[PDB]
């Protein structure tokens, strides 16, 4: 029966709508491109919008104050609103549904503050994916065929946790026949089925109270919402926090309490699997383009990577280079040629490599962090779990950080063991199983950057290169660009660096005082103002603020893909005979690994120029970097 | 009608019949018509297995549209409501039966027995009974529905032998073309025809499964039919029948084995390739019940793509996690495609006779075999010979006595890192239909432990396999040799050379069969080879160990201005174009390197007394001059008698390269430059 | 739950409303209809439709044989389609109901064979009214009021009966409390009620069997459907045979049967209350009218009443006049005057008094037939039931504005004559008896029939002692006519071959020897202008049917008025008549004057005059001169 006040509500927010043409416009894309994608064709894009709260608590406090504290009552018109505006925009010839973003106030809350006294309310929880049940097709209408009659019958169903409100349980069983007794035949296919996925949310780590049990909440999620994270991701899961059973009180403890998901946010954190990806306006487009065509642009963006850190900069444009890749190649054959390069920094303790380190995890995309032995063989790579509900597969670290980089710290403490199975990652960048009757190959492209001291604690000049290193000669191969740095008394330099630590020491945030501390921020980033900073503390470059460094790898990885050119070839080829046949003890071994990485870094080098193809300068860059990798010669 | 609807839907069902009936009746493009006489053929109880192809149809649907008369999208129809159409064609198929033309004999099986017996007991009950209304006195068109309505008869499903499956239409007649990895296979796609594409990982044993379960009361002596159609059911306690529901007598009735209808099942479980993975997750299985004659057409490791029916099923979980009407999904299996045809399924059919004396034609097969394998890898020829041996293989020998020889190859490639060995060994499981690339320390350790555990399915207690049983028949390519646990190398032992597994441990006391050839990259002790320690002080591996490596190449890293940069010249060629530099080259696709290498399989060639003289000289001399320089900087250990054996497989598999179905001497020069060339690259 | 076979019945019936235009025409008229009732206001026609059933089975068999047989899954989807019309058509910014005529061929029943095989089948029943249940309003919907939040509530209700498909049934609870435990307050006058009446038909007692009970269904009527009908009458009720109740079937001999309403037809009978309305085209408008610009319009009418009856030409002239009737004064002040002619005829046995009678029976629009000792002063007037205490109308009443006829007057009690002379002058029953005090209105024309009282009418003594009534009685007649069977010769010999004419009548299509059959002749309530054969053998003789449609064109249009020219005729022939004394067969009084006037109304009526001439006053006078002395000129 149609009521007075869900009618008030849908008009109400049938004015909010077409006071904020934004959602009009989105969804009018929505349908262009769905119509589009069926003209083509003579992946359909989802019934969906993203409801900005605060804007709706501009337009209407009453309204937005009601979808938070009464969703149950005030969803459903919104709903229906949007279906209807929907409706009437398409004019070209499955109601749509809304999704929730912006400042939830009080019921922003984790697994831990779910409290009953947050019940029947939109809340915003968030922690990390533990458990997602594998996407089950929940069954809505079945349509049977009657022989005898030759007609197509439905049936509609429903259950608790499909409607916000409580329709009158009404029991649904399976038309077996007709009404006149004729037998009936399901029609698959014709059927509509609709899938459901129950994730569970824990507590983050970075934030659960250190030494106790974890709390954990239920959440259902349906149709476009399925499969949206994987566990061990970082979730910001938005919805109802329904009630469901009777509670017990009907004669058979308390109630069963889930989320009903309006919207999942994959959350990037550090060392986390989640990709921190950035939207791109045209403004930052063009300054990328216009920045790209300096001559000096690899310069400049090599000294962005490590303002703190003085000098080091062949390690940093190599850093650069490792963050920007090459291209992995594919042939028909199957044969897969490695597309990215790994970099080992041997030396000195207190020389900074596990700052960069700690940049690398902090700036890239998609990073992990690992210590020496903490992230044993079985932690990194991937092992069977044994699970008992069954032999079911747990991604490592390294497959946990494909398309990313590794940032192995302490690499010299690591167990001969766990580096054995660090290999074929290495190399093939795929894990293979082969347990328990389990023969898998797990994807693993990854990028590793790893810093460990000699064994000397300091670096041995008098002693030869493979006595400090004692890494073996296969893993030395592996990495392309193996660092040997050293802490050397000059003074020269030791007054610069004390004069770079003073300066950054004497650093003062812009909304800070002096005595005040500085408070630390969580900085969990979703998954989706000058180009210059003015603060340097090294003084005449121009020096990128990171965002804006984070922004130009982005575009650079994905936009360009350069290509090798027989200009390229010729540099190429000559530096590796060269380096093959003249015997000047380099401290890696010269393999046609160093070949490959030449032919990577040159590639490296050429999509950060945004080149469509490789040049001569771009071998002549990788040739030095080299070079200065193994016989420490600069120019 | 209230509670029950209705739908105006826009296929229609009884147009569709008459056009399948048509179809089958006449289509004869594909020595009458082509389904006509395959059914003519099941009569003649010659083939219980009925194919329908989606690309005939098609066919049939087009040719005629272009003569004007107008045909529904009966392939469409079938892509969206497949298990409707089973019936629909079953029923067809019984609308136009043919007679058999040879009738039953004692050789026969026992279904098609009972069959033809239901068959003339239903022709005998609708006989007596239109006598009977006949002998009344109230033409037999009417008559025929009267007695029709009045009699009680074995039902068509119960008195049909034939499976029937569909094939899915070919994507080069451009849904069911396209094969889906298992992620996309969401809730969109049930009830219709699908191809799925991956790896099968898990088979069950066959085992018979109810579809119609037949209870016997004597009583009443009514043969009385329950279906099942579910996972579950439950038996009977008073005969349903008419007589005993309607007369005081209560009938008690008994299952019948024999009587009732049974089908072989297999509940296999096919997996993600490492391909349609995306990045950062893991694969994901989909469940596959095989049913009917096409049991045994799946087995593990095998990268298939499974055209089924995408049907539902009721959940089977935990009831609290239950939210509506939750429902688990299968794939009825219809038709199978391997990717990589099996070597003990080649058949020289007309065609595989023409592509292979293509290849014949195309002059030193045994060069360019060699040459095609991995193309992308410049100047390592030696050692692609002898991996092409090794895919070839030696002849099993096994004399009346009982002693078994190996007959087949176990290749090690220890060498340098940075030589491309890893490359080599992926190579070799591209072209190898059957392979597992075993590789490091800790996962092989569980690998070919091969334990017990109890199958989901059958609740049997089947031991699992490893790495090795998986690999049989096939190519074990152990990658890191070197670097990996002694206990599996103790096992690596037995396997080489007694070619079987025995394990006595707790709760096993059997002994495996795996039949493997096993190839080994590694690298030396101490990483990069010192040439000042001699080679088996740097090779590392036990003498018994090496004994039972055929070859052992040393692929040492050399430099020198000129290999170097050929090498260079080469792989900045494969990274500027994904080709091979060799412009007058043409590297064989690897179907036709199976092809051929399958066909050489089957040649069994025998030995020459010339050949076999020969050999003997050429061990002698070897064993000689092993035992001469056997404390020498260049020794490579001491000759056994396998090395001779080893002489004798490579020479038998150069001769299946060549077909020659008998050795001569040349095969036997060959095989000693090999063996000999396998150690001339640390000079 | 949209359903696929309802929606193409709606659009199948759509197509049929779109083909057969009328209807569409006459949705149309009904909404223009309001939309103007509305208008004047800066009647309500109902929103009903009247299907011809033959339309829908030339049209379409299969859903004409739907709605016979299974009327649940046929009328629902014909209503909605034909809502759909009616909004599609009020562009201008309540469902409409279905309703059928024509030929229900096996399912036209009686309450007699009303057998079990007919339930869920539209019938057509005919039968007589009984009972009738008062007109009660059912509770449909309910509109609440919570006083604290000030937020209208309202509730739909339903039952078995209201709906032809079973629907799930839902306890009716009325709402005393919101959802929050507000108190509410019924609105009437917000929540909307539907009028609710039952009838029960019985086998009518014409086609009834003699001598056995009779059977009777109950029939249920609703929203416009009530008070359509009055006890007693003759309805032709059609609508579907329904069962209702579990029928001792769930735990507590058969089912509750009934026939739910869809139509009713006050179907007109002789001697029944129902009127009979003929229609006027304007084709007959446009005969009635020429006609009436004949000169001798009076005696071509008078001559056709009953042509097989040689003679009484006054008596029919009288007749003709008493159908037509005088107009009706009721005075700003209050008082009444009688507008009606009675007429009374005594005479020997066979003068043909009762065939001129019952010819008045069959002809006039609404008459009532009854005999003298059998019905008594009660069934005249009024009776009390004393069952609480209901009013039973009598004939008297039943007739208003109608014709009684009385045959065997003589005959009849004297004490039913005293009850008949306040209803025969002042038109009105009184009852006031047994606490009862009402007035019923019966403003009736009586016309009877006496023998004398000597047997024969005997010349030799005076009137008086012949005729043997009291002399108010007599009064009360406007029109007193004696007729003598006497013996002569050229009249025998007429009235013999007129006679002999009348037995040699052949039907149009019957045989020689063929046996004629009689028919019931139930007119419906709501070929040329003169006849092929006339048995007095020239002064054209009009259609009986013709003749009963310009009796109601001018019963109903005209409306006279007298005039000085008339006024000074009457008041010479009535002083005229009371001053001079010769033997009349009445006495004058001041009903004379009356009775001059109404005939000089009624004979202006004929005429179809508004105003009555001189012409009109001589021929009243005339034939009141016949009737008294027994002479003309
Ligand atoms: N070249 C440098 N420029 C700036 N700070 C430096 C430099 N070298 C070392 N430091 C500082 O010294 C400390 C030690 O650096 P860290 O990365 O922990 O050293 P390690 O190489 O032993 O891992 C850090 O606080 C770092 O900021
Ligand atoms: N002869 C060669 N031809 C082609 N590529 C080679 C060759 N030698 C080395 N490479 C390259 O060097 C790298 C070493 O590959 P891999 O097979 O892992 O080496 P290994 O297992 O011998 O240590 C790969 O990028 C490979 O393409
Ligand atoms: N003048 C007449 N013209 C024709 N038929 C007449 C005439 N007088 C009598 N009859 C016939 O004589 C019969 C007696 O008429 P009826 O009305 O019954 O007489 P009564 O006056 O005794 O009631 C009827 O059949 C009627 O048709
Ligand atoms: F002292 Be450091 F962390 F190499
Ligand atoms: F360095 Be390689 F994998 F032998
Ligand atoms: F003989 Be009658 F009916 F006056
Ligand atoms: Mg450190
Ligand atoms: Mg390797
Ligand atoms: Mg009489
Ligand atoms: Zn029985």
């Amino acid at each position: 029966a149609p009521d007075a006040v869900f009618g008030d509500r849908v008009r109400r927010f049938q004015e909010f709508l077409d006071t904020f043409t934004s959602y009009r416009d989105s969804v009018r894309s929505i349908q262009v491109y769905n119509s589009n994608n069926a003209a083509n064709y003579n992946n359909i894009l989802p019934h969906r919008i993203i409801i900005s709260l605060d804007d709706l608590r501009e337009f209407d406090r009453s309204f937005w104050s009601g979808i938070l504290v009464e969703p149950a009552y005030f969803i459903p018109p919104a709903e229906k609103a949007l279906t209807d505006l929907a409706d009437s925009m398409d004019d070209v010839p499955h109601p749509w549904k809304l999704s929730f973003k912006g400042s939830f106030g009080a019921h922003a809350l984790s697994p831990r503050t779910l409290t009953a006294q947050h019940l029947n309310k939109l809340v915003s929880v968030e922690g990390i994916v533990t458990k997602t049940s594998l996407v089950r097709p929940k069954l809505i209408r079945s349509v049977h065929y009657a022989a005898k009659t030759g007609r197509f019958h439905y049936r509609d169903y429903t259950d608790a946790t499909t409607t916000l409100t409580t329709r009158i349980p009404t029991p649904a069983i399976y038309p077996t026949e007709d009404t006149e007794g004729n037998k009936l035949t399901t029609e698959y296919g014709y059927s509509t089925f609709i899938d459901h996925q129950r994730i569970t949310v824990q507590e983050m780590p970075e934030m659960a109270p250190a030494g106790q049990l974890p709390r954990s909440i239920d959440v259902i999620l349906d149709d476009d919402l399925v499969d949206k994270t994987k566990p061990g991701d970082r979730v910001n899961v938005v919805g109802v926090f329904k009630s469901l059973g009777a509670g017990g009180m009907n004669q058979s403890i308390g109630f069963k309490t889930l989320i009903l998901g309006n919207t999942v946010y994959p959350l990037h954190a550090r060392s986390t699997g989640v990709a921190a990806r950035q939207m791109l306006t045209d403004f930052d487009i063009r300054n990328i383009n216009k920045l790209s065509k300096k001559k000096d642009i690899f310069d400049i963006l090599s000294q962005s990577l490590a303002p703190s850190i003085y000098g080091h900069d062949h390690i940093k444009k190599a850093i650069l280079l490792m963050l920007m890749g090459g291209v992995e190649k594919n042939l028909e054959n199957g044969s897969h040629l490695r597309g990215d390069i790994n970099i080992l920094m041997v030396g000195d303790p207190s020389t900074a490599k596990s700052q960069l380190l700690r940049f690398v995890l902090n700036t890239a995309s998609l990073a992990i962090a690992t210590t020496g032995r903490g992230s044993s063989g079985v932690g990194l790579t991937a092992a069977v779990t044994t699970d008992r509900e069954e032999r079911r597969l747990e991604a490592g670290a390294m497959v946990l950080a494909d398309r990313g980089v590794v940032c192995i710290d302490e690499f010299d403490k690591m167990t001969d063991v766990d580096r054995v199975a660090i290999h074929e990652v290495m190399e093939q960048q795929t894990v293979t199983i082969a347990k328990a009757g389990i023969h898998t190959t797990l994807n693993a492209r990854c990028s590793v950057i790893a810093a460990a001291n000699p064994v000397f604690g300091q670096y041995d000049v008098n002693r030869d290169p493979h006595q400090n290193i004692a890494l073996p000669d296969s893993l030395l191969s592996r990495f392309d660009l193996l660092f040997v740095v050293t802490d050397d008394i000059n003074e020269i330099r030791d007054r610069s660096i004390s004069e770079h630590v003073l300066r950054t020491h004497r650093y003062l945030p812009p909304g800070y005082l002096e005595g005040e501390p500085v408070r630390e921020r969580l900085n969990l980033s979703l998954a989706v103002d000058h180009v210059f900073e003015k603060f340097n503390p090294l003084l005449i470059p121009k020096l990128v603020t990171i965002p804006f460094l984070r922004k130009y790898v982005q575009y650079a990885k994905e936009r360009v893909i350069p290509q090798l050119t027989q200009e390229a070839i010729n540099v190429i080829v000559k530096n590796y005979t060269d380096l093959r046949n003249d015997d000047n003890t380099k401290k890696s071994p010269i393999t046609a690994r160093t070949l490959e990485t030449l032919i990577r870094l040159a590639t490296a080098h050429a999509k950060v120029r945004l080149s469509k193809t490789v040049n001569k300068v771009d071998a002549k860059v990788a040739a030095n970097l080299l070079r200065f990798a193994l016989l420490g010669e600069d120019i | 009608s209230a509670a029950l609807p209705s739908i105006q839907l826009p296929v229609d069902y009884n147009n569709l019949f008459n056009e399948i009936t048509d179809f089958l009746v006449t289509f004869k493009q594909d020595k009458g018509p082509k389904y006509m006489a395959m059914l003519q053929k099941v009569a003649n109880r010659e083939l219980n297995s009925v194919i329908i192809d989606l690309d005939d149809i098609l066919q049939y649907q087009n040719e005629k549209f272009l003569q004007g008369t107008q045909a529904d999208d009966l392939v469409s129809a079938i892509q969206q409501n497949a298990n409707h159409f089973t019936e629909l064609f079953c029923r067809a198929i019984d609308n136009n039966m043919p007679l058999p033309t040879k009738e039953i004999d004692y050789k026969d099986d026992v279904l098609d027995v009972i069959l033809n017996q239901r068959r003339l007991r239903n022709e005998r009950m609708l006989s007596d009974r239109t006598n009977e209304i006949r002998s009344e006195n109230l033409m037999n068109d009417a008559l025929r529905e009267v007695v029709e309505d009045e009699t009680e008869l074995f039902p068509p499903n119960l008195t049909r032998r034939y499976f029937l499956y569909f094939k899915p239409l070919s994507q080069n007649c451009a849904i069911s073309s396209k094969p889906l990895s298992v992620r996309q296979i969401k809730g969109d796609f049930l009830g219709q025809l699908i191809t799925v594409r991956g790896i099968i990982t898990r088979v069950s044993d066959v085992k018979p499964a109810v579809e119609v379960i037949a209870y016997t009361c004597d009583q009443c002596g009514y043969e009385v039919f329950q279906e099942v159609n579910s996972r579950t059911f439950t038996p009977l306690s008073e005969c349903t029948s008419e007589e005993c529901s309607q007369n005081q007598t209560k009938g008690q009735l008994f299952m019948s084995t024999r009587a009732s209808k049974f089908s072989a099942f297999q509940e296999c479980k096919i997996q993600e390739l490492s391909q349609q993975v995306p990045v950062g997750h893991i694969p994901r299985s989909l469940n596959i019940h095989v049913n009917g004659t096409l049991v045994r057409s799946l087995s593990p490791g095998d990268i298939v793509d499974v055209t089924g029916i995408f049907l539902p099923a009721p959940y089977t979980g935990f009831k609290a996690l239950k939210a509506g009407l939750l429902t688990e999904t299968y794939l009825e299996a219809q038709f199978v495609r391997q990717h990589k045809k099996k070597f003990a399924s080649f058949s020289l059919t007309s065609d595989v006779e023409e592509r292979v004396m293509e290849l014949i034609t195309s002059g030193d097969v045994y060069n360019r075999l060699a040459k095609s394998i991995a193309p992308e890898i410049y100047g390592n020829l030696d050692v692609k010979k002898a991996l092409l041996l090794l895919l070839v293989g030696g002849v099993d020998k096994r004399v009346g006595d009982g002693m078994k020889i190996r007959g087949d190859i176990n290749v090690c490639l220890m060498g340098d890192p940075g030589v491309a060995k890893s490359q080599l060994l992926k190579a070799i499981c591209k072209i190898s239909p059957r392979g597992v690339y075993t590789t490091g320390k800790g996962s092989s350790g569980v690998g070919l432990t091969a334990a017990v555990m109890k199958d989901p399915v059958t609740d049997e207690m089947i031991l699992e396999g490893g790495a090795l049983v998986l690999a049989d028949n096939g190519i074990c390519c152990i990658d890191e040799f070197d670097k990996m646990d002694e206990s599996d190398r103790t096992a690596i032992h037995e396997v080489m050379e007694q070619q079987t597994i025995s394990i006595s441990k707790a709760g096993i006391n059997t002994t495996l069969n795996a039949r493997t050839s096993i190839l080994a990259a590694a690298n030396p002790l101490y990483g990069r080879y010192n040439p000042r320690l001699s080679p088996l002080d740097n090779i590392n591996l036990p003498a018994a160990l090496l004994s039972r490596f055929d070859i052992l190449f040393l692929m040492l890293d050399i430099p020198s201005r000129d290999d170097d940069e050929k090498l260079a010249e080469h792989v900045t060629y494969v990274h500027m174009h994904n080709k091979q530099p060799d412009l007058d080259f043409t590297p064989v696709e690897p179907s036709k390197m199976r092809e051929y290498i399958a066909y050489a399989k089957t040649k069994r060639p025998v030995m020459s007394e010339a050949v076999n003289d020969y050999v003997v000289q050429a061990y002698i001399r070897l064993r000689q001059d092993s035992k001469r320089e056997m404390d020498s900087k260049f020794s490579f250990g001491q000759a056994t008698p396998r090395t001779l054996l080893g002489i004798i497989r490579l020479s038998q598999a150069l001769a299946k390269l060549r077909l020659a179905d008998m050795v001569d001497i040349d095969d036997v020069e060959e095989a000693l430059r090999l063996v000999r060339v396998s150690k001339e690259s640390l000079y």
